[PDB]
């Protein structure tokens, strides 16, 4: 059984341009656990990215939190890029500070 | 409050070269307190909260020996199940196990659980009586007969009502300052116009602990479900959680709508209005 | 604290 990941991209704290913060990518509901997750700034891979230790829910599906320090601004676009066996092409979810 | 201790164990086979990836984590309520990762340098059970660090060398020695043995059990399991299901040795497979215990307000035993999955489906589970097994299919039935003969449920029942519960209380005491503290949601509403005649209201709950929470919308004092959206509860990254709920409304009718927030850290539910 | 028990399927 293969279950596709749900994805939320969001900031740890309410976003204010020019004020440092943490960019989060939360992936959940997926199976198997092998997964690739990158945080992007203007389409480029951010290099100092860390993640939580693998765990799972009641229905056995996996979850993980990827994160890094960032500074929101008017000009920079942030995004989470996810690949998994269930997807035929990497899914890109854009960071929206309202969600 | 009312509480739990849980351990989670995942192994993923690596056909092609070497041993499975193995990852174990331990939780008290919604707080991770230990970890082991077969890819890390230490090859030890490692602390992940300040209150566990005061445990002495014999705790770390014991928990390291137990978790490494667990990893070897999983590895053997992956071989056995490949056989039972008549599967190729070319593909990657997964084994998962979770176990732990709950206590009530009085810190006394409420329930225990111990369950296993193969490739993300129920395989075998200890029933609530902590005496019987639920086997999903005929492979699991073979395993159930093996565990009956090895007095496994007897040992699990004793751990879950005993050691599990006793060490949970100990941790609850040592980590009192954070573990017995409830962080109520910090709440606010945002407004996002969608056109000249409609708008989205979004009700936020931030920085809360534990993760359990209910957010609901009402219109003129009645529950509203049409035109709502509720995202899954998510980690802030600092030990706390976040959630929001949204509703689309006719612009100028914002008042009729109220957001209702229920959480253990709140004496009584909160009501927010635009 | 983990269970002192070690079993295979």
């Amino acid at each position: 059984i293969q279950r596709t990941p749900k994805i939320q991209v969001y900031s740890r704290h309410p976003a204010e341009n020019g004020k440092s913060n943490f960019l989060n990518c939360y992936v959940s509901g997926f199976h198997p656990s092998d997964i690739e997750v990158d945080l992007l700034k203007n389409g480029e891979r951010i290099e100092k990215v860390e993640h939580s230790d693998l765990s799972f829910s009641k229905d056995w599906s996996f979850y993980l939190l990827y994160y890094t320090e960032f500074t929101p601004t008017e000009k920079d676009e942030y995004a989470c890029r996810v690949n998994h066996v269930t997807l035929s092409q990497p899914k890109i979810v854009k960071w929206d500070r309202d969600m | 409050g009312s509480h739990s201790m849980r351990y989670f164990f995942t192994s993923v086979s690596r056909p092609g070269r070497g041993e499975p990836r193995f990852i174990a984590v331990g939780y008290v309520d919604d707080t991770q307190f230990v970890r082991f990762d077969s890819d890390a340098a230490s090859q030890r059970m490692e602390p992940r909260a300040p209150w566990i660090e005061q445990e002495g060398p014999e705790y770390w020695d014991g928990e390291t020996r137990k978790v490494k043995a667990h990893s070897q059990t999983h590895r053997v399991d992956l071989g056995t199940l490949r056989g039972y299901y008549n599967q190729s040795e070319a593909g990657s497979h997964t084994v998962q196990r979770m176990y732990g215990c709950d206590v009530g307000s009085d810190w006394r035993f409420l329930r225990g659980y111990h369950q296993y999955a193969y490739d993300g489906k129920d395989y075998i589970a200890l029933k609530e009586d902590l005496r019987s097994w639920t086997a999903a299919d005929m492979a699991a039935q073979t395993t159930k007969h093996k565990w009956e003969a090895a007095h496994v449920a007897e040992q699990l029942r004793a751990y879950l009502e005993g050691t599990c519960v006793e060490w949970l209380r100990r941790y609850l005491e040592n980590g009192k300052e954070t573990l017995q503290r409830t962080d109520a949601p910090k709440t606010h509403m945002t407004h996002h116009a969608v056109s000249d005649h409609e708008a989205t209201l979004r009700c936020w709950a931030l920085s809360f602990y534990p993760a359990e929470i209910t957010l609901t919308w009402q219109r003129d004092g009645e529950d509203q479900t049409q035109d709502t959206e509720l995202v899954e509860t998510r980690p802030a990254g600092d030990g706390t959680f976040q959630k929001w709920a949204a509703v689309v409304v006719p612009s100028g009718q914002e008042q009729r709508y109220t957001c209702h927030v229920q959480h253990e850290g709140l004496p009584k539910p909160l009501t927010l209005r635009w | 604290r983990q269970a002192s028990l070690s079993i295979s399927v």
